[PDB]
């Protein structure tokens, strides 16, 4: 129920961001088609994508 | 991917904001497979020479609204100041999380683009100006 784009690959949202390699700083996620802050209460049957901050220099 | 199809005209408009920037510029390439058919600057958040960042509000509305023209992400853009549009390390990270092609240029209108394999190595790929 974890969606990262960019690769594309397939609690509170602040663990299920960090249980995939980012934190709120580096993605943004959104819960049902929904954006969500860090410590918003994540459900069981709910969908979750994680959107890199592209970065660089 | 092997080539970037862009238009003219966007390639020009880039350069252009570019170079009357004192900060690093960044956007989207959106299209189909590796042709550019709509362009969106991104805010740098960082507002720095050296590095970039976007928003990542006005990255999600980007997205959103390329998925509803039926686009896919072709690449990504950022500029360099006063250094040849060569892949940085910084760079190398940004493309593992997001594994387009990456059009670099700077302010004296150089442009190069770049690909990451899955063998994370970089190789510069041929650019068709249309
Ligand atoms: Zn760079």
């Amino acid at each position: 129920k974890v969606k990262v784009i960019g690769r594309n690959i397939e609690m509170k949202v602040r663990d299920i961001l960090r249980a995939v390699g980012f934190n709120t700083e580096s993605a943004i996620a959104k819960v049902n088609g929904k954006v969500v802050l860090e410590d918003d209460e994540v459900k069981d049957g709910d969908f979750v994508e994680v959107i890199p901050v592209v970065s660089g220099g | 991917m092997s080539t970037l199809i862009i238009p003219q005209h966007y390639l020009r408009a880039i350069l252009k904001v570019v170079s009357s920037s004192s900060v690093e510029v960044c956007g989207f390439l959106f299209g189909k497979e590796n042709r550019v058919l709509k362009v969106r600057f991104i805010r740098n958040r960082l507002n720095s020479p050296v590095e970039f960042e976007m928003d990542p509000e006005e990255m999600l509305k980007a997205l959103e609204e390329a998925e509803q023209e039926n686009l896919e992400v072709v690449g990504i853009f950022h500029s360099h100041i006063a250094c040849p549009p060569i892949p940085s390390g910084k760079d190398l990270e940004g493309m593992k999380r997001w594994p387009v092609i990456w059009l670099i240029v700077n302010e004296k209108g150089e442009y190069k683009a770049w690909i990451l394999s899955e063998k994370n190595k970089i190789s510069e790929v041929k650019i068709v100006v249309e």
